[PDB]
RNA sequence: CCGGCGCGCG
């Protein structure tokens, strides 16, 4: 009670890295994606990536 | 439902009127033009002759009085004397038609019901494969038609196909085929493979094919397994046409759509029987599909399912109302006939199979339930349930472990969120906002339609079957997005063949745009759902339902803007029927005139529902104001200005507070309570009825012999306690007595409060004495109290484990204690975010006088949505009411607040707000329980069940475990004998407790152990215990 | 038994110039709209509060502009919402609005002008 | 068998072995697939 | 003071 933890919407820390794994995983799925559409790979390929 | 939310009773409303137009009219024929034996007199209805006149009670009548809201049926008929060669048409009386309110429910004795949807498997053709014991697999083909009949087709392991009917009844496809007089020669040729069914052909069975009547025989032989050779005869076929074929045959209207698809067939629409190519068409699949042609059909898919609305549950009891009516006919022709009488055409028919049928299924039918009226959103939802049980659907144990599960084909027509909890979870489903039943069974939502240049698309919003669901690309994501390329290009995710993609704006056909499109109305009245777990969703949606109406509501800061959509749609307030303009209002009526037609709007003032929860309703308009028909003219209980208000916006911290808030314990404070913030209307109802015995009927006299008249106080000179007087636990309610020992009506436990109504009513009979029924309703104000339970819209609940003072409470930096202290730890455990940001908003819209109607998943916009909405309104309520501690630069949504027990602050800033809390009825007063001794059960002498019973707690066995784990003898020993049902020693206990004097053991056997024995005894077992001595070795038998 | 939603009745160029030419006893509001035009919601609300407001004392009609087009250019509507208050007395002349105006000004427009 | 089917689809089906002009990774798809998956 | 059916709570 003295010291009144609480929780705030800034509080929920997002590690500061997110938006950069995020970024180089859609860019890697964008890729996969055009050539599976060019059939370099094929659809199992795609769904496991 | 193109541009707008629909009606959330549109459904109900369309149902019963689709029955009325063509229900009526289709049940009316099949009735067989009735003729006697000698068929000298022909009865016949004349079914274009058929009508329906008015109710004669008014609705409200026949709630009060306890009838049922019906309307009458005048079909004529003429009876044909063949011996005087004579016609009479009189209009001659069937019976009561239900009729449904604006709201969509019935009223039956008094009672309001509610038929609920219901989805079972669709007829066709269903294609499965079960493996073996060996893992062989073993593909299977079944017939479903329009009453369930399944007929079953079956490849063994010697490729042989058999028309499987029971578990053990197996009939083979040729004996079936024949049966029904294909001949032996086009059965080959019509298949691929002639040579599988000839290899098949021993030399018994082609002697049976080769003749149409030999197949016949040879396949009830086998259908029936009963020995000896049967005869054909008409009546063996007719016998085998009710039982197989009007059972298994019958596709209907549905069932040929879906077997001309799935086995692509080009057969025409109004074919509703089960065709025989279709058998010889299906087995030409199933012995293909066998090599890798086609894929399997999947049963938990919408397609294959069909929803059964009020229109076909009330024309199917139309159904079995006339074919009970013509068995009333034939008894009564048949009667009248031997007394060579000519009787009317009226004497012929009575009104009972249609009013007692009707009366009785909404009575016993499970679809058929009684509306839950609590707050304005349970009436709504109840009606729009779908559920997988009652007849013809699975029960709970029957139900699949892959049922109960979310299907693709779902999105948009069922919610994913909103189902039942316990046994019959995944069982009990609920329609989507926008959801629609279409013409088909099937449910329908909207999508908009994106298509070429060249084509006109008067309207782009179609709704779309399940059936045709999967073969669109349906996207949800929007079109702010551009790269150095074109707009076309860009990505989005999309919905394609029930899975998920993520493809290019030019190759999407469909787009979900409305808000509330996949969720029901319980899950549409959550703020900021996106930012809640799921599992959170489903309790929230359980809880609003159980919100009591407070004494006083008020509308939410933050909302949905779907309350204003509930609260129009539950009938609580008062809607015009006509415009004009407002003349007189006040609390018992409404008056309101236009274009020469002045009407009389009576409003409910303190009425109960069937959850003894108030009913009352205040105007919302003033004397000289203009409506429009359509527009609100009061509001109801949980209703201001128009919107559904289940709560209050209370001052609210989120901080541990010395325990208080251990858990899920809530801590207030007075001002809650002397405010009456959360204070409720409670009505209960207590009948008593007058019988006729045969020492004479009771009589109800204020007279009662060895009562004090300090009971009998608030009664009147007719023996009923008087209007407006404060009963007591205890006190006399209706003074009645048996011939006479006292049988008079009593107030229970806790039900002080202060009578409101009396309804002293005879029911007009045909007996010399009539049933004279007494209903007294007693209101009781509840404040909230220590133990009751509060909850917020985001699966936040608790229980109010203390109350406060206000100078005790923790304080804002403007001096103001909270209201509610909530524990901090409950968030992340149960992952609602969602409530952090209805609090901070809400506090921002107090102060600066605003509500917000904000959609789900804002976050479409932009990222982080929902966060640049509150922290913006936090800031400029900050700035405009100059008040920098309600947005804090440092950590916004939080403040430091000051200890009231001392003025220093807590060390931490805490996250304060005004969200919205409600009152749950889940309280104490009906659930604190006492018993020291009293009634037991007749046969197994043990303390009753039940609160209202005055009974006792059950120690069950994983209870004895316990106390066997402990080693506690004799603790065990008084829960076993003299506590529950030793029945000499309970006397003894009570006996030695008042004198205390020591309780010996009981020693001998409880009436449970002597009720065991003798039903042993009927089974010829004797059961005998026996005490040897360690002594002398003496065998004793004990008394048993 | 079913009263109707909608007070404003929507006539055709040719009806309209029947009303105009007949004998009049009340102020006659002419309303010119188009489905596709986001103000005419609001302007069709307010037209149908103001027919509840005078319920014999006025005759409010709505003429569609995708029906009537050349007709409504000929009697000068430069946009849309475009009202016309047409006096019953011949001698006057009639009164074209502009824009969302209130519904006050329609309803001093028509006390103190018609 | 694989002759006559071939023969039949060419008469009947207007199958012909036309060639496919294939980017490097097309070409390394098919080379490399034939061998196994890692 | 008995059993089924339906709805709920933990």
């Amino acid at each position: 009670t003295a010291t009144s933890i609480s929780l705030g919407i800034d509080d929920l820390l997002t590690i500061p890295s997110k938006g950069w794994l995020v970024q180089d995983a859609e860019q890697q799925s964008l890729i996969l994606e055009k050539h599976h559409h060019y059939g370099n790979v094929h659809a199992v390929e795609k769904l496991r990536q | 439902g193109t541009s707008t939310i629909p009606g959330f009773n549109q459904i109900q409303f369309e149902g019963f009127y689709r029955f009325i137009d063509q229900g009526l009219i289709e049940e009316l024929s099949k009735f067989p033009k009735i003729e006697d034996i000698d068929h000298e007199i022909e009865f016949q209805l004349f079914v274009e002759t058929y009508q329906l006149v008015e109710p004669l009670i008014k609705e409200r009548d026949a709630v009060y009085e306890s009838l049922t809201y019906s309307s009458e049926l005048y079909v004529s008929a003429g009876l044909i004397w063949k011996t005087n060669r004579n016609m009479q048409e009189q209009r001659i009386f069937i019976g009561n038609i239900p009729l449904m309110n604006s709201l969509g429910t019935f009223i039956v004795n008094g009672i309001y019901r509610v038929v609920i949807n219901q989805i079972l498997q669709s007829p066709g053709i269903y294609y499965q494969s079960e493996l073996d014991h060996n893992g062989i697999s073993v593909y299977t083909g079944t017939i479903i038609s329009d009453w369930g009949g399944r007929l079953e087709l079956e490849i063994d392991k010697k490729a042989r196909i058999w028309a499987r009917v029971s578990r053990k009844q197996k009939i083979s496809i040729l004996v079936l085929s024949s049966a029904m007089g294909s001949n032996l020669r086009e059965i080959l040729e019509n298949v691929c493979y002639p040579e599988i069914f000839l290899s098949f052909l021993t030399d018994k069975e082609k002697k049976k094919i080769g003749s149409k009547e030999n197949a016949i025989l040879e396949f009830y032989q086998q259908f029936s397994c009963v020995g000896g050779d049967p005869i054909f005869s008409e009546s063996l076929c007719k016998e085998l046409q009710k039982k197989f074929f009007h059972q298994r045959c019958e596709l209907g209207r549905i069932g040929r759509r879906n077997i001309n698809w799935r086995l692509n067939l080009n057969i025409p629409q109004n074919n509703i029987f089960l065709l025989p190519r279709d058998i010889l068409a299906a087995a030409d699949h199933l012995i293909g599909m066998k090599f890798g042609m086609g894929t399997l059909d999947d049963m938990n898919h919408l397609k294959n399912k069909r929803i059964r609305s009020v229109a076909d549950l009330l024309q199917d009891q139309l159904g079995l109302a006339l074919a009970r009516l013509e068995n009333v006919v034939k008894g009564t022709i048949g009667g009248a006939i031997r007394h060579k009488l000519i009787p009317t055409p009226q004497n012929l028919v009575t009104s009972t199979p249609l009013t007692t049928t009707y009366e009785s299924f909404f009575g016993l039918h499970p679809l058929s339930q009684v509306l839950d009226r609590t707050n304005p959103l349970t009436q709504i939802v109840h009606g729009r349930k779908l559920s997988y049980l009652g007849p013809g659907g699975l029960t709970g144990r029957t139900a699949n472990f892959r049922i109960r599960d979310i299907h693709p084909s779902h999105y948009g027509r069922i919610c994913p969120i909103d189902t039942s909890e316990g046994i019959n979870v995944g069982l009990i489903g609920s329609l989507s906002i926008h959801a629609r039943i279409g013409d088909w069974g099937s449910l329908e939502s909207p999508f908009y339609e994106l298509v070429e240049k060249s084509k006109k698309a008067q309207i782009r919003m179609l709704f779309l079957s399940p059936s045709q669901d999967e073969y669109y690309m349906i996207a949800a994501g929007n079109s702010l997005a551009l790269n150095r390329g074109i707009q076309e290009e860009q990505v989005v995710p999309a919905r394609y063949r029930q899975e998920f993609l993520t493809i290019a704006w030019e190759e999407v056909h469909l787009r979900s745009i409305f808000p509330f499109q996949y969720f029901s109305i319980g899950a549409s009245l959550i703020p900021f759902i996106e930012h809640n777990d799921a599992n959170r969703a489903l309790m929230s949606s359980n809880m609003q339902r159980q919100a009591v109406p407070l004494s006083r509501s008020e509308k939410c800061i933050v909302g949905t803007g779907l309350e204003r959509q509930v609260a129009l749609d539950s009938g609580v307030p008062a809607i015009a029927e006509h415009e004009g303009k407002i003349l007189y209002t006040d609390t018992e009526k409404i008056i309101l005139s236009g274009n020469e037609n002045t009407l009389s709007i009576p409003l409910i003032m303190y009425q109960r529902s069937n959850k003894n929860t108030c009913m009352h309703q205040k105007p919302q308009v003033r004397r000289g104001k203009c409506i429009k028909k359509g527009q609100i003219l009061a509001d109801g209980a949980a209703t201001v200005g128009g919107e559904l208000a289940l709560g209050k916006n209370v001052l609210v911290a989120y901080m541990p507070w010395e325990g208080y808030n251990f858990e899920d314990a809530v801590l207030i404070s007075e001002c809650l309570v002397y405010g009456d913030i959360y204070t409720s209307f409670h009505i209960r109802k207590y009948e008593i009825q007058t019988h006729v015995t045969t020492q004479g009927p009771e009589r109800i006299t204020k007279e009662i012999p060895h009562l004090e008249g300090r009971l009998l106080r608030n009664l009147d000179k007719n023996g009923i306690v008087m209007l407006g007087s404060w009963v007591e636990t205890g006190d006399i309610l209706v003074g009645k007595l048996t011939p006479s020992k006292e049988t008079c009506l009593k107030l229970p436990i806790g039900g002080r409060g202060r009578v409101i109504d009396v309804r002293w009513v005879q029911k007009k009979g045909g007996s010399s004495y009539n049933p004279e029924i007494i209903r007294v309703y007693i209101s009781q104000k509840r404040e909230i109290k220590v133990g009751d339970k509060v909850a917020g819209r985001h699966g936040n609940k608790g229980i109010i484990s203390k109350i406060l003072p206000r100078q005790d409470m923790p304080y804002l930096q403007d001096g103001r204690p909270v209201d509610m202290v909530f524990n901090p730890l409950g968030v992340p455990s149960r992952m609602n975010v969602g409530q952090i940001f209805e609090c901070s908003l809400g506090l921002a819209g107090s102060l600066l006088d605003r509500h917000y109607r904000i959609a789900p998943f804002d976050e479409r916009y932009e990222q982080e949505a929902s966060r640049k909405l509150v922290f913006s309104e936090l800031y400029e309520a900050s700035k405009q009411t100059a008040n920098p501690w309600v947005f804090e630069p440092e950590y916004p949504g939080k403040s430091r607040i000051f200890d009231g027990r001392t003025g220093d602050p807590f060390e931490q800033p805490v996250i304060i707000g005004k969200p919205y809390i409600l009152k749950l009825i889940h309280q104490v007063d009906d659930k604190i329980h006492g018993r020291s001794s009293g009634h037991y059960a007749l046969v197994t002498q043990q303390p009753l069940r039940g609160r209202s019973k005055q009974g006792g707690q059950r120690v069950g066995e994983m209870e004895v475990w316990a106390l066997e784990g402990f080693g506690v003898a004799h603790i065990l020993q008084e829960m076993l004998t003299y506590k529950s049902d030793h029945i000499r020693a309970r006397q003894e206990v009570l006996g030695t407790t008042i004198i205390g004097g020591t309780i010996p053991k009981p020693e001998d056997a409880p009436e449970s152990f002597r009720l065991l024995v003798r039903e042993l005894r009927s089974l010829a077992l004797e059961l005998n215990h026996f005490l040897v001595s360690e002594k002398n070795f003496q065998i004793n038998r004990k008394e048993v | 038994f079913v009263r109707e939603d909608y007070l404003v009745r929507k006539l055709s160029a040719q009806e309209l110039q029947d009303l105009v030419k007949g004998e009049r006893k009340v102020p006659l509001i002419v309303d010119f709209y188009a489905t596709w035009c986001g103000p005419c919601i609001l302007m069709a609300q307010e037209l149908e509060m103001l027919a509840v407001e005078y319920e014999s004392n006025a005759m409010i009609v709505k003429v569609d502009t995708d029906d009537e087009y050349e007709f409504a250019r000929d009697m000068q509507v430069r946009g849309l919402p475009t009202l016309f208050f047409i006096s019953p007395d011949p001698s006057k002349d009639a009164i074209r609005t502009e824009g969302l105006i209130p519904l006050q000004m329609m309803r001093d427009i028509i006390d103190n002008d018609m | 068998t694989e002759d006559e089917a071939r023969r039949r689809n060419w008469i009947e089906r207007g199958w012909a072995p036309w060639e496919e002009i294939l980017t490097p990774e097309a070409d390394f798809a098919r080379k490399s697939l034939n061998e196994g998956e890692e």
